[PDB]
């Protein structure tokens, strides 16, 4: 009964768990990006 | 065609029917290895080697593996063969060696000789009557094409 | 520019002098008979060192089948290259079992800045004419300047 | 000159002047700082003086090299390295095809007995590949390394910056200072780590500089190189002074191109006043003669600073004395020029515009000169001085020869294959004919725009273009998309090798809700789905509705990122329209035997048959074969009776009869030759276009056929590629560019490190022929076909391995050489 | 201007038609009638208006009107256009305009 | 010479040489020309006409403003424009 | 292959969305690829394995059948076994089901010649001279079916299917089961008239000297889908209207 | 300003040796630079005073610190070939 109302009413039940799974890989990219910094350069100079 | 396997079992091939029919030592054949360029066609494979033999024949060139980035060092036993990466303009090639392997034990070879030896088997009467229709025939194939 | 682009698994080693020296004997062979490099020319001497810093005793082999062989009716050239190459044979025998060595015979050349009548600029390289070799360049470099 | 250890007997040592001070000086350090030794400067020339008449030994001496990019000193003694015998890592910040075929090249010339030289991709200002590539030369070849113990290091590695003053040290000067000095000492910081031993010391071969900030705007370049000279005192107070020993260079003015070339000009002035410049071979040689092994134990000792600069810093104000040398021929040259300028316009003034345009000459553009080029036949005087007393001995009735040939290939066909296969460039003359079959350039005549014309004109614009225009806009294009390429999806109907599409069988277990559809296919869906489905007729409509129920399968669609992306294309834009097939002949047939069609008129082409009519005035009909055949075929057509009727996709209904391999041979007999001669066709997978000549050969000399084709055609397509995966046959295209390979050169015979063939599509044909009929037609005799055979290798269990069964062309008997054998011997068989 | 345009207004004042009495799909020879000063004069006017004409300017129709001013016909009243515009204006607009 | 033009363009490869016909007043004597012309292309007086270079000798016997041509090189569409004029 | 039920698969596109159905790691991966934006994948952190919703507009496809015409078509006999011969169940499960009939074929006609053992050959006769002319028509349409049609559904299938998908791969085997020899192989292939050919590419092999024993035959399987091509080429006769 | 680090060989220049290089060269030189840049006159010379080493290299294992104070000589010589003679006079103390 709960997704036939959401069919109705046109609400998306995952559109915030959709946008949480894209913005976490998202922000894996920046990940990605900010420790290339830290191996390359060290602990110390970052800090 | 490139294969760990092929590509000794080719080389000990050539190698070891020009060990038996006596080469000078010091004769190796001039490998080419024109899937570098064509890549593997594979039913049309001896086709493109075939045409490539010809051309080879009337130029004398001989085309390089021009990505022979490094030649393997289990084919230094084969002395009776040479891998060229280089194209080598030679001054004149009489015979060129067409061998192909398939799937299901399928070998072959043709061996392609040049014109010339057709063209001293026929005296001075035929051979000057020949070019004429010869000369007549690739203008009107110039026309055509 | 800090991202890193070394791998493992993108190097590139290049081993096989063997077959590079089978082939610039022969690549040397129809640049003499074709006129493309003459006895007095310097890149000649360059690329008989470089044989012969790659001598093999199957090398040799090679080379003396393509000298025994060369026909000499054939022109003034195919005299040229029969005894250039003889002449390197008996050279390659006797490095071999030594160890190859970096003698560089290139033709010092100087710097010569020439401004052209219209008033460009134009820089040619030429050839100094008091110091030829390396032989003559480290005597220049005993008497300052 | 040819005609080696000559002895010396009066060294350079004995030639230095006294008082002066030589162009090439090693240092030694008194407690007032650096100056000139002559001991140490006469044992460094004198090893030079015999690096020159005798020459270098680098056998078992192992260096690593940094910054060797084309044309600097850094490839300049990679060729006097690997010519002594070295064993040299190089390394290049920019990893491409063009930069390790000149390190091939460089090995193909110089590589002396002994000598291996190693390209690998590093960039030095990461710490993490210094880290990583000391790790890949010193660990084991168990461990993926090299097990080597470095003899020298040569870390020549900069970056060019120039205008990066005091207020302008920006991003590029912190990135080489770090490449050039605070990652130079972490490169021979980690060779430190990785070396045990206090035996083998490392020579480390530092570029210094003689000018520390005495020019101007270089950023922190002179900050770089000045804190090099610190690892003299440094050798001294800590514990590396066995295993890294310090042998600066100060390397003088060197003449090379690159961003010096507005230096070059001035080389000369400065030379006039007893100094001297050099050129790359000259530095070249001047730091190799720091490895000589006498300097080699003198390293051992003592940091050695080596100061080849050839007197430079004997010139007072070196900024303020090249500044106007350089302004001085820039004022010349552009005070000749202005005047040369004005004095031609006033010439314009007086003498009248009229006549300036009778002084320039009128230049002949030039175009391209499209033959067709029959072999050139020698004369019959000439041909008998190449081939002696052969005369009237072979029967011609019985000598077979290729009289024609061509092909549809991935660099177009035989003329621009050749130019690709002999010479990796195109001429003018196939650079307009793979423009022809790529269809980029298109012959009008008639009115274009109103005006005349007659000649070529592209087909996207559709303008008119210069001949030589031809590769000047489309050679870029021309290579770009064709050859070994990575497979385009518009050539095969929408396969993308990243989206390989799939279906999966999922039985469902919540029942999907009606849907519509007609009469007969609810009636299907009922009898195929069972008690699994319902229909429900509409009465107001006729057509159903049908319910799939719960537990009935369907099959959901699906996509896999596949390796093989690379193959060997028939040429982008390629079309069978411009070469005259019918639009009828497109339509029905399979895309292979467009390849055959195309491929087998301009092989007879190649035979002077202009048209296939014309064998008939001298042969019979029932003599005109067709020996040609394919390997597998019609897989397009395959594709449409397995893959595409099973989806009940719209598929032509007689798609059965061209997914033969001797319905290709049949098109060619249908729309070409009209003949009744002998039909075969090979199918022996690979190797099946020479047996192809083999069926071929024994077709003619059996006199069932005088004229007979012979050929070998083979199509790619997505479901052929993937079962080539599956038996590990065509190489992993994503492996090969975690090795750094292009697509023009993972197509790789004889080498080490080749993975796995390049699958290709296309055609070939050859029309044999008889010898005297050849000669009686006058077609050009290409070839003779002496040999041909195929041949079965031994039992086994394994059908794509390859085997020697072929080497039974060369069998005779050897038991008995005691007897020469008569018949060998051409006079022998002449006067039988 | 376009060649369409051009052609048909040249020739509706030389026919002294309604432009619409004249179809641009058939030929001048056809649509004069058989006058030798008639298709004379018409192609003249055009000759001298333009400069392009073919071979059988009093043959080419629809098309050959078209094709006479393309590659060419471009935006220029001509001369026909000029003196026509200029002396009509003169002799019929009102004193003037 | 405007056929002539075409000559040298057609026989030269990738050079940009200076024409022998710098100025068509060079014409005015043309059978010691023609052969000093011809001298230089051997190969010209071997291959025949190529179809691009003749239709363009079409496209130059019947150019405008220029007077009708001595000749009819071909029986096509055009061949009473050719005849007659 | 019932021939009154064959199946074939309907494209459909959803008009209304597919409830959740759980699948593995990499399948969910494969399906929102081949998807893309019209389903959704969700992981289960408590096993690991995903879940995939395929929404409004994918499309699936749905199986179907129909009756077909042709019933009727001459079976090797029922129960017909290569086990009986003595074939190891080794190259049963490996090789294409027309093999089975040339190996089969090969022996008793092998045996035809007063030939026990295919070396028998080499005793009077060179391994060179021992060649294999023989060929089929179209066969391995079992084994076509196995790249073209089952490999598309991801059946389990045999990884090196294509070698046996070859018309030169049945006189493989016997090579690589029975002769052993070095003689030519050579394959003809023209359709319906294939092995009165395999007998002209046989004698002019044979004399030119070229080989002194050569086989010679043909062969061609049966399956699905190389009948219902040859009923829409009305080839062969409708089974109903008889 | 200076970082104070020892233990810092050739083998183990660390990421506070390359924070030290930064603090005492190759961000002093941008000190130094951007004193040029605010300065608009001709007339004001700032009077640098950099602290050289008389010991580079000479003692033992401090890292960079011999490579950050051996290349601030050189604003000796790039005083002469640059454009702020006026801006920046260099006068570097040897404190021992």
């Amino acid at each position: 009964q709960l997704e036939v109302l959401a069919r109705y009413l046109q609400v998306d039940l995952n559109k915030g768990a959709k946008s949480f799974i894209k913005e976490k890989e998202a922000s894996a990219v920046l990940q990605k990006e900010l420790d290339l910094w830290e191996a390359e350069h060290g602990e110390f100079y970052a800090k | 065609t490139s294969t760990v396997a092929n590509d000794k079992n080719e080389s000990a091939t050539i190698n070891n029917m020009m060990k038996h029919l006596g080469r000078s030592e010091g004769n190796p054949v001039f490998g080419v290895f024109q899937k570098y360029l064509t890549g593997h066609p594979k039913g049309a494979a001896g086709a493109w080697m075939l045409n490539g033999a010809i051309q080879i024949l009337e130029s004398g060139l001989v085309p390089g593996n021009r990505n022979a980035d490094n030649v393997d060092k289990l084919l230094e036993q084969y002395e009776y063969v040479l891998y060229p990466s280089r194209s080598i303009q030679t001054d004149g090639i009489k015979a060129v060696s067409v061998t192909s392997f398939g799937f299901g034990q399928k070998g072959a070879q043709a061996v392609v000789v040049h014109p010339d030896y057709l063209f001293a088997v026929l005296d001075r009467s035929t051979y000057e009557e020949y070019a004429t229709k010869v000369s007549a025939r690739n203008k009107k194939t110039y026309r055509y094409m | 520019g800090i991202q890193p682009t070394f791998s493992a698994l993108k190097s590139r080693t290049y081993d096989s002098y063997w077959n590079w020296a089978r082939q610039d004997v022969l690549s040397m062979y129809f640049d003499i008979i074709f006129g493309k490099l003459t006895s007095v020319d310097r890149e000649t001497i360059n690329q008989c060192i470089q044989i012969m810093n790659r001598a093999n005793p199957t090398l040799i082999k090679f080379m003396q089948y393509h000298i025994d062989h060369c026909p000499e009716y054939k022109g003034e050239t195919y005299k040229l290259a029969k005894r250039l190459g003889q002449q390197l044979i008996d050279n390659c025998k006797q490095v071999l079992t030594e160890d190859p060595v970096y003698k560089d015979v290139s033709r010092i050349t100087g710097p010569k800045t020439k401004v052209s009548a219209k008033g460009n600029i134009e820089y040619e390289e030429t050839q100094k004419d008091s110091v030829r070799k390396f032989e003559q360049y480290v005597y220049e470099m005993a008497q300052g300047g | 000159e040819i005609e080696d250890k000559t002895s010396i007997i009066q060294p350079v040592s004995s030639t230095i002047p006294s008082q002066t001070i030589p162009f090439l000086h090693i240092q030694k350090k008194t407690k007032d700082g650096w100056e000139y030794n002559k001991k140490l400067s006469s044992l460094y020339l004198d090893g030079l003086e015999s690096a020159a008449i005798n020459g270098l030994t680098f056998k078992d001496k192992y260096v690593l090299v940094t910054g060797a990019g084309a044309g600097s000193i850094g490839a300049e003694i990679l060729q006097g390295l690997i010519s002594g015998g070295a064993k040299v890592i190089v390394t290049t910040s920019r990893f491409s095809k063009k930069v390790t075929e000149y390190y091939q090249n460089m090995y193909a010339r110089y590589g002396a007995a002994g000598s291996t030289l190693i390209v690998v991709p590093f960039n030095q200002g990461s710490k993490q590949d210094v880290d990583a590539l000391v790790q890949y030369i010193y660990d084991e070849p168990k461990k993926g390394g090299l097990g080597w113990d470095l003899d020298a290091i040569i870390p020549f590695a900069a970056i060019p910056e120039n205008g990066n003053g005091l207020d302008n040290i920006d991003s590029k000067s912190e990135f080489a200072h770090r490449i050039m000095l605070t990652n130079l000492l972490r490169l021979l910081g980690a060779v430190k780590s990785k070396k045990t031993t206090d035996t083998r010391p490392a020579q480390c071969i530092l570029p210094l500089s003689p000018n520390h900030g005495t020019f101007g705007f270089d950023g922190l370049y002179s900050e770089s190189k000045i804190s090099l000279e610190t690892l003299f005192n440094r050798w001294y107070s800590e514990d590396w002074g066995s295993k890294l020993t310090v042998c600066g260079a100060v390397i003088g003015w060197t003449r090379g191109t690159g961003l010096m070339s507005a230096n070059n000009i001035i080389a000369e002035g400065i030379e006039k006043l007893g100094v001297r410049t050099f050129s790359q071979k000259e530095m070249a040689f001047n730091i190799l003669g720091l490895l000589t092994p006498e300097i080699v134990q003198l390293c051992q000792e003592e940091p050695v600073m080596a100061d080849l600069n050839g007197g430079l810093q004997f010139i007072d104000n070196l900024k303020d004395f090249t500044s106007k040398l350089r302004t001085d021929l820039l004022e010349t040259a552009d005070i000749r020029r202005a005047v040369s300028i004005e004095s031609a316009i006033e010439q314009k003034v007086v003498n009248g515009d009229n006549v300036d345009a009778n002084y320039s000459k009128v230049m002949v553009e030039p175009r391209a000169n499209m033959k067709f080029d029959f072999p050139t036949l020698k004369s019959y005087d000439e041909i008998k001085q190449i081939a002696p007393e052969l005369e009237g001995m072979l029967d011609l009735e019985n000598v077979v020869v290729v009289t024609g040939f061509a092909e549809v290939g991935p660099w177009g066909n035989s003329r621009t294959r050749w130019e690709m296969e002999a010479y990796g460039e195109f001429s003018l003359e196939g650079a307009i004919e793979m423009a022809w079959i790529m269809g980029f350039i298109k012959y009008h005549n008639g009115n274009l725009k109103g005006k005349p014309y007659s000649g070529w004109v592209d087909a996207k614009t559709q303008t008119p273009i210069d001949e030589k225009d031809i590769k000047s806009k489309y050679e870029e294009e021309i290579l770009e998309h064709s050859g070994i390429r990575l497979i385009e999806p518009e050539l095969f109907n929408g396969y993308d090798p990243k989206k390989k599409q799939m279906i999966q069988e999922v039985v469902v277990q919540h029942d999907l809700e009606p849907f519509e559809c007609s009469k007969e296919t609810a009636e299907q869906y009922k009898h195929e789905h069972g008690e699994k489905c319902e229909i429900f007729e509409i009465e107001e409509s006729g057509e159903y509705t049908v319910r799939i129920l719960k537990g009935a399968t369907l099959y959901v669609p699906k996509a896999l990122r596949f390796d093989r992306l690379v193959a060997g294309q028939i040429p982008t834009g390629w079309d069978a329209r411009t070469y005259g097939i019918p639009e009828d002949t497109i339509s029905q047939v399979d895309p292979i035997t467009l390849y055959v069609l195309v491929a087998t008129v301009e092989a007879l082409l190649s035979a002077g048959i202009t048209d296939p009519y014309e064998f008939y005035k001298y042969v019979h009909v029932s003599e005109v074969g067709n020996c040609s055949g394919s390997g597998m075929g019609g897989v397009s057509a395959l594709r449409g009776m397995f893959k595409d009727r099973y989806a009940d996709k719209p598929v032509q209904n007689d798609i059965l009869q061209e997914s033969f391999i001797n319905t290709m041979s049949a098109w060619v007999n249908m729309l070409l030759l009209s003949s009744s001669g002998p039909i075969k066709t090979p199918v022996g997978a690979c190797a099946t276009a020479v047996e192809s000549v083999d069926i071929g050969i024994e077709t003619i000399l059996s006199g069932k056929a005088k004229v007979v084709l012979v050929g070998g055609y083979d199509d790619f397509q997505e479901e052929g590629s993937y079962e080539f995966a599956n038996m590990n046959a065509t190489s992993n295209s994503i492996e090969e560019f975690k090795h750094g390979r292009t697509p023009k050169e993972m197509s790789r015979p004889t080498t080490t490190t080749r993975n796995g063939f390049m699958e290709a599509q296309g055609s070939g044909i050859q029309v044999i022929m008889t010898a005297d009929l050849a000669l009686k037609m006058g077609v050009p005799i290409h070839a003779v076909l002496a040999m041909t055979a195929t041949a079965t290798d031994k039992i086994g269990r394994s059908v794509p391995a390859p085997g020697k069964g072929i080497l039974t062309t060369a069998r005779e008997h050897h038991g008995n050489l005691k007897y020469p054998s008569p018949l060998l011997n051409i006079e022998y068989r002449k006067r039988q | 201007v376009k060649a369409n345009l051009l052609i048909h207004v040249l020739v509706a004042q030389k026919l002294k038609k309604p432009l619409d009495a004249v179809p641009m799909t058939k030929a001048i020879k056809d649509l004069v009638n058989g006058k030798s000063t008639v298709q004379n004069e018409i192609l003249g006017d055009l000759g001298k208006e333009f400069g392009s004409t073919p071979e059988k300017p009093e043959d080419t129709p629809l098309e050959e009107l078209a094709e006479q001013f393309q590659d060419s016909f471009s935006g220029q009243l001509g001369k026909t256009s000029t003196s026509l515009i200029g002396r009509l204006m003169s002799s019929k607009m009102p004193g003037g305009f | 010479g405007d056929f002539l033009r075409r000559v040298e363009e057609r026989f030269t490869s990738s050079a940009g040489t200076v024409s022998l016909l710098q100025n068509f007043n060079q014409l005015n004597e043309p059978e010691q020309f023609t052969a000093d012309f011809f001298e230089k292309f051997p190969q010209a007086g071997k291959q025949l006409i190529s179809e691009e270079d003749c239709d363009y000798f079409l496209m130059l016997a019947a150019r405008p403003g220029q007077k009708p041509v001595p000749f009819v090189p071909v029986l096509d569409e055009r061949f009473e424009f050719f005849f007659k004029k």
